[PDB]
């Protein structure tokens, strides 16, 4: 039998003690009057609270001096994007078209064909690194790890023609971040 | 008649929920509100409707507990529907929705139905 | 890391000049095993002092002196 | 909660009659507060215009036949209203809503692509 | 329990020697800790250069070569179908019972009740004409109680700590900490 | 005052092959599935006037009425004691515009008492007003707001409507169908206005939809049945 | 409160989808529901106390903050928007010494969060800006659908945690705190102590975590593993499918809720059998608490309303969706 | 093991609950102090 | 459904003066034989005569003017997309689908 | 180097960041001003709509010369995840001119620090005075 019978519930029922009890008046204050009144005059709290924050004068800053220091990065940082080359020098890329429909923000741009010796190569292939929100899914979607994200963030521009990356640039950059992208890839490649 | 109940204090000791002060009469005034109810109930809604069977099972269940149960915390614990003041917001608006269930007639035939075309979610029946 | 000990240390071991460019790009004066030098020609150290904190214990020697990038 | 300055409940209205009086009423609502209007938007043209430019609208709607139709468009009509009192819009919206602005021949509009 | 911890336990950077006794004379709480991380623990072998030759893992009954056909453990195709509930389907429950307690007749004089409620039945009417003891039966609960609403988690209850069980803010400060019970 | 352990190098366990089972997710809500067929069949019987019809989904109990029946509705399951849904979290629409009321005005109710949820679904059209609930919930009031100005819905009752998220004299209302989702107009700094003006969209990329290429077959299939076996007529059992 | 909210769509979606995480994917879930927890509080406690005047405790906390980032890069690629969380489980499994990390910073955590209280809980110019102020009973507290720490500052014993448990919620102990006088000095303990009920649920999210798969074993829900992909044919076809055509969703709708660090955030996803959601309202737990800012703010001088937009935790993404 | 994982013992308890332990005399030792100053401090004007 | 719902819709008034709609089913691919994208009707809007696209000089994208390019809507019922085109005043033309003629096929024919 | 906190989006949080202990944007001088008056670097962090348009060109045009721009993040720069939206300004560099771009979404707090370093390398090249000395 369930207190369905009161319209009430297990839920709706209160725990022990939920009740306040009689809030204390003045007379059933512990402190006496003179030491209440001593904590008040000569600022009890405040004068710890400059002691605590003057312990920390005396310890270790934070702070790092960049950029002649960096903070830490991992293998699966997300930063600069760059088309990767197999080691005999042929593009990754076989145009596939998959990182440009995963891509949600249509960074991606991608036209191909057939090349000139049969190969099924990509003409154009631009990331527009103002739109891209620098997610990771093209890396994650490309079946033959041709696009990928080098750990760069120091690439800045001052004009935003710069930030429209053509397939020239792209390579370009495979080609200077070839090194540490394979630190990358072989540290995270067992967990992806 | 002109019988004229306290629904909230507002002054006294707290409950524990801010603006919900403790009522200095809780045990009369409920039992005045479920007698209330139990006579103003049969005023207003016929006995075929569910609805006048519902309250009329817990209103009569509410108001034997709180005759029986002199100590405050036996009550709450067998109703079972939080502290005292509140079974009074709880019992007044149990009162208030049959002065508006009344006016609605709301035992009666669907006003409007839905059209042929309403409760269906791409091309199926819900 | 702070302490004047540390900074009197580091300034022993490399030296003025090289001390002095710290004085002026790095603002702060250390001294560590170096490691490698880059296609560019920037000196990677190591920091063995057993009290540099946690993100410090590695830095760079960019080739210019008035700039860094 | 309290609304806000020159607020009104928004209600709908079944009779035609009583919509022109709401109508008519908020017409010179709009043409009272005209120079204010202008002072508080920095309007570069005489308050003339600004009395001009708010008849012109209200005719736009003025052989609507269905009921429906009166309210939301006298709903909407309020709401614009409120937002131009208080201060709401910026001057930039003001000055383009009154900024604004023959169909060139048929040759005309073949030579330069048409539509 | 989260009791206070002495401050060599915890793996942040500490004195030692004489400006350790300077630091536990000098502080109000000797046991807080400084918060720079062990240079020699923290993040010592980094996310690249780790050991742990990661190996992908699978449980048997849904990585498995046998016994692992996929409509077996298909989720995603035994979704729950949606069904509303009208007034008229409401009536025919109600009138005729459900499947679990039927209330209706045998062979063709059934298949005739069931067909009643085939098609347009108000429930206003059906409760104006039926057994006052089907609505304390079926529409109602626990002969005739109402139907209270139904709770997402029948665990869900609270009770009253003290500061010497939950640690919190003492009995003066105005909140109180709420346990399972 | 022992050194600390190094973490790194103390042992781990030793797993050989893991066993998980496999089940249908949808089976641990089968006790919240005839709890709230039976309270979703007692507001019903309550309120036959009202309410069209109730529809439960795993724990979710939906209500169905029409847009007259609404603050009866709300009302009721305000003050009743057997279901106190005091608060109300969640005011919206959806737009059909095969339907002949496109909006679907949906309301989402707590119940602290309880520990329960309930959700209000209510059509509307382009033109219908709908009653507002602010008199009783004062929490919809920013939530009507922000249904006008997504779906222009006529909300009537409400103290104060006006656009809460568009810009102010934007016209027509985005989240309908027939918007386009990249709208119809854009601004730029204008030299010789001194000020930033509108003018019509024209986008230096269009939009690429990549939404032709769906599937061509049917993925998902008729479901499954979980109706609680004491909420399906019977089967007129065959004589002998 | 980053990871919480992809959450909170994760949870809707598999919702639809009638699938249910693994045992490992919803404790990280759970480990990742309370750092971005204490990540939130720091943010939102911190920063509440910089309006009203306190500048340091600012910056001790913001290192922290430095600190809970680096996990979140560590397991993402990312500090800010980790697509960690998603439907079905994590995007990959925790890297190698992560729990490690999460427990060296965890020992020393306590300590950062009594020397926030040193300069603040017991500050008399504290409780003058505080204690009194934006008072909210639980009557309107219900109305205007106040919740997370605006309504058990009020006195009501709430949580999302325990009314729907999700995600390996229901596995760890953790107590909660509720207010009664319903002002910001309220909420500032209660925030003070959801951030030591977050350091006694990490603990046990490191000591409890289990071996297994992190994503549902359903690859037409979840990409194959890369070395299976370009191995398996099967592999290869649904690596392909996912990643262009998407995941059919089985159609209806759903209203998936959970403890937000901010309140009560919820969406509303309408599926219609397709790949893409019909619809998809979110309920910002910011956008409810500014409309009863009318409702609180009335009775109060120009430095009071600075202290009630902190004790709202007004981040203002939400409140515009 | 494949995997990251806890140790097999788990790891030690960590310190969450309050540590906030007062510090100082009391109130009434400060008073003293304070009067006992005043009186010197006036000993001293007096006697220049 | 009779009266000008297109006045309270803000839409531009360009989209009654001179646009024109199509209420149309998608036919069967030729490439797959599935049979479930056609069976739900859809309004697609005509193309511009000049405008419609054009080649970005700088990076070679696809420029438009055309707001209206990427809107597809979906409807269950064909009287809902004519009552939903009715109600906007939109000028639109219906595209009837071709129906596919039966013709039984057996096993035993490639003999007989 | 006083930047102006015009911090709109999650793009303010890492701006909030790089001043934090760990990175001390205040250690090279550069103190946050809450007022054009006493700013002159505007950094765009976060999205810039249409509403949100016309107050962004009222606060440019009050930062007494010589001002610099910065735009952090894909929203400010180009739109980013926001681009196709109905509401949103496709690149703040339509509103006001820019003078260097972050990348990033959000870019990290060395990734803004890169792009203040790099704008004051071309503010030390600025030839202000010897220009009127020589081509004027
Ligand atoms: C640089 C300038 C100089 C700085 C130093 C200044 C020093 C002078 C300080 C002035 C006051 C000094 C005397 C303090 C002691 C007298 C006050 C006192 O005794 O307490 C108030 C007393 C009430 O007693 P109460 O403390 O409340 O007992 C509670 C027990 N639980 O109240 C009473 O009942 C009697 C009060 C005493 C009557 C005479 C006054
Ligand atoms: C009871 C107070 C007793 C006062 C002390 C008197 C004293 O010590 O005398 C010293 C001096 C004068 O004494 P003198 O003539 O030099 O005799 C030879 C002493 N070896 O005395 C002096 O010259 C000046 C003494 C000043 C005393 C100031 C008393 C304290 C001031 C009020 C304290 C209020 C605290 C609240
Ligand atoms: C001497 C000259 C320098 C200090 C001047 C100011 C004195 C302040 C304390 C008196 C007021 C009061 O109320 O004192 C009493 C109070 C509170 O005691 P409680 O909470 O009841 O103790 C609890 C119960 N016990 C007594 C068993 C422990 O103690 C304090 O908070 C002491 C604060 C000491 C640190 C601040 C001093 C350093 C500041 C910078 C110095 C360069
Ligand atoms: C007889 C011995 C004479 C001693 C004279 C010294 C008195 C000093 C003031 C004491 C009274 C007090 O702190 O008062 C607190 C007042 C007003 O508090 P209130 O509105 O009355 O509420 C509280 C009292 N109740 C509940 C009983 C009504 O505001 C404050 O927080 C002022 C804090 C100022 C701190 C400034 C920084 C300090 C810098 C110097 C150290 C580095
Ligand atoms: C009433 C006002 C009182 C004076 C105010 C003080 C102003 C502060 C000074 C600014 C310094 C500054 O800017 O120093 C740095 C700048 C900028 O260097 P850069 O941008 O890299 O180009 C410069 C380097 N190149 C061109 C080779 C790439 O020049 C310098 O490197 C100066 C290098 C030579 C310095 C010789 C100094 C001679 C001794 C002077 C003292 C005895
Ligand atoms: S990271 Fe994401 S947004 Fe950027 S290009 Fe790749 S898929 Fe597109
Ligand atoms: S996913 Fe890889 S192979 Fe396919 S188009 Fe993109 S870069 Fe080329
Ligand atoms: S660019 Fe990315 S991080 Fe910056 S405001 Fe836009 S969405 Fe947020």
């Amino acid at each position: 039998p369930t207190l369905a019978l009161t319209s009430g519930s297990i839920q709706g029922t209160h725990p022990e003690g939920f009740r306040l009890p009689r809030p204390k008046t003045w007379e059933e204050s512990s402190e006496s009057a003179l030491s209440k009144a001593t904590k008040w005059y000569l600022l009890s709290e405040i004068f710890r609270g400059l002691y605590i924050t003057l312990e920390m004068y005396f310890r270790a800053p934070y702070t790092i001096y960049y950029p002649f220091e960096k903070g830490p990065v991992s293998p699966r940082f997300r930063g600069e994007h760059a088309l990767r080359r197999y080691p005999s020098g042929e593009e990754r890329c076989i145009a596939c078209k998959l990182c440009e429909a995963v891509c949600p923000a249509q960074a991606i741009t991608i036209e191909a064909e057939e090349r000139i010796d049969g190969s099924r190569r990509t003409y154009k292939y631009d990331i527009d690194m103002t739109k891209c929100i620098y997610c990771g899914y093209c890396q994650e979607s490309c079946p033959v790890d041709a696009i990928v994200e080098t750990p760069n963030v120091e690439y800045a521009t001052e004009t935003r023609e710069e930030l429209l990356y053509n397939k020239e640039k792209l390579l370009a950059n495979g080609d200077k971040w070839e090194q540490e992208i394979q630190y990358a890839l072989d540290a995270d490649a067992p967990y992806r | 008649q002109a019988q004229e109940i306290l629904i909230k204090a507002n002054k006294g000791n707290p409950t524990g929920l801010t603006g919900l002060f403790q009522h200095p009469s809780p045990r009369p005034t409920l039992i005045t509100l479920y007698k209330a109810t139990l006579k103003n109930l049969e005023e207003k809604i016929p006995k075929e409707s569910v609805y006048r069977t519902a309250v009329e099972a817990f209103t009569k269940e509410r108001l034997s507990i709180v005759e029986n149960n002199e100590i405050i915390e036996d009550i709450e614990k067998k109703i079972g529907s939080g502290l005292v003041e509140e079974l009074i917001v709880q019992a007044n608006e149990e009162y208030d929705l049959i002065d508006k269930m009344a006016e609605w007639k709301a035992w009666e035939e669907l006003e409007e139905k839905p059209l042929d075309d309403q409760w269906t979610y791409f091309g199926k029946k819900l | 890391s702070s302490s004047i000990q540390r900074t009197l240390r580091n300034l022993w071991k490399n030296g003025f000049k090289k001390s002095f460019k710290q004085l002026q790009g790095y603002n702060d004066i250390k001294s560590g095993r170096l490691v490698g030098t880059d296609s560019f020609g920037n000196k990677f150290y190591e920091v063995d002092d057993p009290v540099e904190i946690h993100m410090r214990t590695r830095f760079v020697e960019y080739t210019g002196f008035w700039r860094q990038d | 909660t309290n609304p806000t300055a020159f607020a009104q409940t928004t209600r709908y209205v079944k009779d035609s009659t009583e919509m022109r009086t709401l109508v008519l009423n908020l017409y010179r609502r709009y043409l009272r507060h005209s120079r204010g209007f202008v002072n508080n938007y920095n309007l570069d043209i005489p308050a003339s215009q600004v009395r001009t430019k708010i008849r012109q609208e209200f005719e736009r709607q003025r052989f609507v036949k269905d009921l429906p139709l009166k309210n939301v468009l006298y709903m909407k009509a309020q709401m614009e209203f409120q937002e131009l009192v208080n201060f709401w819009k910026q001057q930039c919206h003001v000055m383009q809503y009154f900024e604004s602005i023959k169909g060139d021949s048929f040759v005309q509009k073949f030579l330069k692509g048409a539509q | 329990s989260g009791g206070p911890v002495p401050v060599f336990k915890k793996y942040t950077t500490g004195s030692k020697g004489i400006w350790e006794k300077i630091r536990q004379l000098l502080t109000l709480v000797p046991n807080r800790s400084t918060g720079n991380p062990l240079v020699k623990n923290y993040r010592v072998p980094p996310p690249g250069s780790q050991t742990l030759k990661y190996k992908d893992p699978v449980t048997i009954p849904a990585g498995d070569i046998v016994k692992n056909q996929y409509y077996d453990r298909d989720h995603r195709r035994n979704y729950p179908r949606l069904v509303a509930f009208d007034q008229t389907k409401v009536s025919g429950l109600l009138t005729l019972g459900s499947a679990q307690n039927p209330r209706i007749s045998v062979g063709e004089k059934g298949q005739k009740e069931l067909a009643v409620f085939d098609q347009s039945v108000s429930l206003s009417s059906t409760l104006a004409t039926i057994d006052p003891k089907v609505v304390k039966s079926e529409l109602l609960a626990e002969g005739g109680s109402p139907v209270v609403a139904p709770s997402l988690n029948k665990k869900m209850k609270f009770r009253l700590t003290e500061e010497s069980e939950h640690g919190m803010y003492p009995e003066d400060y105005p909140i109180r900490i709420f346990a399972q019970n | 005052e022992e050194p600390l352990p190094v973490l790194r190098d103390l042992p781990r366990p030793e797993y050989g092959e893991l066993h998980a089972p496999v089940y249908n997710p949808a089976e641990k809500y089968k006790e919240q599935i005839e709890e709230l067929h039976k309270f979703g069949r007692y507001i019903m019987g309550c309120l036959p006037k009202f309410v069209q019809q109730f529809s439960v989904w795993k724990d979710e109990l939906v209500i169905y009425v029409a847009p007259s029946a609404l603050t009866q509705v709300a009302t009721f399951l305000k003050d009743h004691t057997s279901a106190q849904f005091k608060a109300c979290m969640d005011v919206t629409a959806a737009d059909y515009p095969t339907r002949t009321n496109r909006f679907d005005v949906v309301y989402n109710l707590l119940s602290v008492r309880h520990n329960s949820r309930i959700r209000i679904k209510t059509y509307a059209s382009e033109v219908s007003p709908v009653p507002s609930v602010v008199p009783l919930f004062q929490g919809a009031n920013w939530f009507e707001r922000e249904t006008y100005d997504l779906f222009g819905i006529f909300f009537e009752g409400h103290p104060d409507l006006r656009r809460i998220m568009t810009d102010y004299g934007f016209q027509g209302h985005p989240l309908r169908k027939d918007f386009p989702t990249t709208g119809y107009t854009e601004v730029r700094y204008d030299a010789e206005k001194r000020r930033v003006v509108y003018e019509p969209l024209e986008l230096t990329q269009a939009w690429r939809n990549f939404t032709v290429g769906s599937s061509v077959w049917e993925q998902v299939g008729d479901g499954k049945d979980f109706t609680p076996e004491s909420f399906k007529l019977p089967t007129p059992a065959p004589d002998p | 409160s980053m990871m919480t909210n992809e959450q909170v769509f994760s949870l809707a979606v598999e919702k639809l989808l009638n699938l249910e995480v693994p045992e490992r994917g919803q404790y990280i879930r759970t480990l990742f529901g309370e750092i971005t927890r204490v990540l939130n509080h720091l943010m939102s406690v911190l920063s509440h106390a910089m309006d009203v005047g306190a500048l340091t405790p600012f910056l001790w906390g913001f290192e922290e903050r430095e600190k809970l980032m680096e996990f979140y890069e560590r397991v993402s690629g990312a500090r800010l928007h980790s697509a960690y969380v998603r439907p079905g489980g994590v995007s990959q499994d925790l890297p190698a010494g992560l729990l490690d990390d999460i427990y060296m910073w965890a020992t020393q955590f306590g300590d950062r969060l009594d020397e926030t209280e040193e300069l603040l809980t017991d500050s008399r110019i504290w409780k003058q800006r505080t204690i009194g102020i934006g008072e909210v009973t639980a009557e309107d507290a219900l109305n205007y659908g106040l919740s997370g720490v605006m309504l058990r500052g009020s006195g009501v014993p709430f949580d999302i945690r325990k009314s729907q448990p999700y995600d390996a919620y229901d596995k760890v102990d953790f107590d909660i705190a509720v207010g009664t006088k319903g002002d910001c000095y309220d909420r500032y303990l209660i925030r003070m102590t959801e951030f030591r009920q977050s350091l006694r649920i990490i603990e046990q999210c490191c000591n409890q975590m289990p071996p297994g798969p992190v994503k549902v074993e359903d690859f037409k829900v979840a990409p194959p593993p890369r070395a299976l992909m370009k191995e398996d044919m099967e592999a290869l076809i649904h690596h392909f499918l996912l990643y262009t055509k998407g995941y059919a969703v089985p159609a209806g709708e759903t209203y998936t809720a959970i403890e937000a660090p901010k309140g009560e955030m919820a969406v509303y996803v309408v599926s219609d059998g397709s790949e893409r959601p019909y619809r998809c309202k979110i309920r910002a737990p910011g956008f409810a608490h500014l409309g009863a800012f009318d409702h609180i703010a009335r009775g109060h001088f120009l430095p009071d309303a600075v202290a009630i937009i902190g004790t709202m935790d007004l981040v203002f993404g939400e409140v515009d969706r | 093991a494949t995997q990251d994982l806890p140790p097999i013992s788990g790891y030690a308890p960590i310190q969450w609950k309050r540590n906030l332990p007062s510090r100082g005399f009391r109130p009434v030792i400060w008073f003293l102090g304070l009067c006992t100053a005043t009186g010197y401090g006036f000993y001293q004007i007096s006697l220049a | 459904t009779d009266l000008a719902k297109e006045l309270v819709s803000g839409a531009p008034k360009e989209l009654i003066t001179e646009r024109v709609a199509r209420i149309y089913q998608e036919a069967k691919a030729a490439t797959q034989s599935g049979q479930h994208n056609t069976e739900t009707w859809k309004i697609d809007w005509d193309i511009l005569n000049k405008g419609n696209r054009w080649e970005n000089d700088l990076m070679g994208y696809q420029s438009s003017s055309d707001y209206m390019q990427g809107t597809i809507l979906k409807f269950d019922t064909r009287e809902g997309a004519i009552r939903f085109a009715k109600g906007q005043g939109w000028d639109y033309y219906i595209q009837e689908p071709k129906v596919r003629r039966f013709v039984k096929k057996d096993y035993s024919a490639n003999f007989y | 180097f006083w930047p102006m906190t015009f911090g709109l989006a999650c793009c303010a949080v890492e701006m909030m960041h790089v001043s934090a202990p760990r990175y001390d944007q205040d250690r090279l001088g550069i103190i946050f001003r809450a007022s054009p008056r006493q700013s002159d670097i505007m950094i765009v962090a976060g999205t810039v709509t249409n509403k949100m348009a016309p107050a962004l060109r009222q606060v440019y045009d009050q930062m007494p010369y010589p001002r610099w721009v910065i735009s952090m993040g894909s929203c400010a720069n180009g739109g980013g995840y926001y681009h196709y939206s109905y509401s949103v300004v496709r690149g703040v560099d339509r509103i006001v001119p820019v003078d260097i771009y972050v990348p990033g979404c959000p870019p990290t707090s060395e990734a803004l620090m890169y792009g203040v370093f790099q704008l004051q390398k071309k503010m030390m090249d600025g030839q202000t005075h010897r220009m009127w000395y020589r081509s004027y």
